């Protein structure tokens, strides 16, 4: 558990699903796509000047992507965004920094 | 003894 | 040890505060921090040392780039690698580069490097007191993440070495009150806290302050 590094990965929570809510505009202003429904399904958390959340969510039958969303500091006023995402991920593959 | 904390 | 301390009245002996953004280099920031300390304090010259040299190259010394990595692990590899260069020749951007570093141009050295103990506070206490700013590693909670301003105290975090995750650099030390803290320098741009800076409580080795923290003794 270095600094700097990636938390465990833990379950996803009701404020990681809305993560992934606020953010899956982004995953489509830039894929072009139209998912449906993406369920947050697991996550880990990295504290950078602000925090970087690595979202596992599951989103078609057994169809899992992996989103990364950094988080601002409290700070001034900004938003959650898409800062990467990674496709066609499988229900077990690790999180990971990317 | 190297630091463990940011290793493993 | 007198009951305060703080290197940045005793004068040009701390840079400026920087801003590490969405990266996990704030390790590399705790290294190049302390390292310019350092200097400064052996000898004048205030210099801004290059975080992306670590973040580029100190793979060897267990660190991982943007994802992670130890200060002392870094101090090892700016000894071994011969130096470590500064800024305006190896500009910071934040993300996992290959390394390119460049002999000729290092303009800071590292001889041996002081690691203080584990979970022993006081020996931190007396580095940044008698010797230099101490960089170090804590668990980090969200309470953390509004901090603006007064004593930072803890009763989320567990001093740990499970889940500490940033590194920081110990500027000096103080009292409040009655209740005695830690003058931080943080990675975080100087907008966050105390135009960068925050105060953690001292004494209870709070969220593992002194779980595995070190300082370098630069080659001058
Ligand atoms: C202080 O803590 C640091 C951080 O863990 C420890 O760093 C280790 O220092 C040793 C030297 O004692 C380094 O060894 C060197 O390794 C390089 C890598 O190949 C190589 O050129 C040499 O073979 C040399 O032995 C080692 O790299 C480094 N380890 C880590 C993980 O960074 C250090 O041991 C502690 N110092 C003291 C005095 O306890």
């Amino acid at each position: 558990m270095i600094p700097g590094g990636l938390s465990e990965a833990k379950p996803a929570t009701p404020e990681i699903q809305e993560i992934v809510d606020k953010v899956k505009p982004q995953l489509e202003e830039k894929t072009n796509e139209t998912y449906g429904k993406l369920e947050a399904v697991q996550y880990k958390t990295q504290v950078v000047a602000g925090t970087n959340y690595y979202i596992k969510v599951r989103a078609g039958d057994n169809k899992y992507m992996h989103l990364k969303v950094f988080k601002s500091l409290p700070g001034q006023n900004e938003d959650l965004v898409l800062t990467g995402y990674q496709v066609d991920k499988n229900k077990d593959d690790e999180l990971t920094g990317f | 003894e190297p630091q463990n904390c940011s290793a493993t | 040890y007198p009951p305060s301390m703080d290197w940045r009245k005793k004068g040009n002996f701390v840079s400026p505060v920087k801003n590490q953004g969405s990266c996990g280099s704030c390790w590399t920031f705790s290294t190049t921090g302390a390292l310019e300390s350092a200097v400064a304090i052996a000898t004048g010259k205030m210099l801004s040392l290059a975080e992306q040299q670590l973040v580029d190259c100190a793979q060897n010394f267990n660190n991982h780039g943007c994802q992670g990595g130890l200060p002392s692990q870094a101090f090892e590899y700016i000894r071994y690698n011969k130096g470590i260069m500064g800024e305006d020749t190896y500009p910071y951007k934040g993300q996992d580069d290959h390394c390119k570093f460049q002999p000729d141009k290092a303009i800071a050295f590292v001889k041996d490097v002081a690691n203080i103990t584990m979970n022993d506070e006081e020996a931190m206490v007396e580095a940044v007191a008698l010797y230099n700013p101490v960089s170090f590693a804590f668990e980090v909670t969200n309470d953390f993440l509004m901090y603006r301003k007064g004593i930072y105290s803890s009763t989320s975090c567990h001093k740990t070495p499970d889940k500490v995750n940033h590194a920081v650099l110990a500027v000096g030390y103080g009292e409040e009150n009655g209740i005695p803290y830690w003058i931080v320098k943080n990675s975080w741009g100087p907008q966050w806290g105390m135009n960068g800076y925050f105060l953690i409580e001292r004494g209870k080795n709070m969220c593992g302050l002194a779980a595995c923290a070190s300082y370098p003794i630069p080659l001058v």
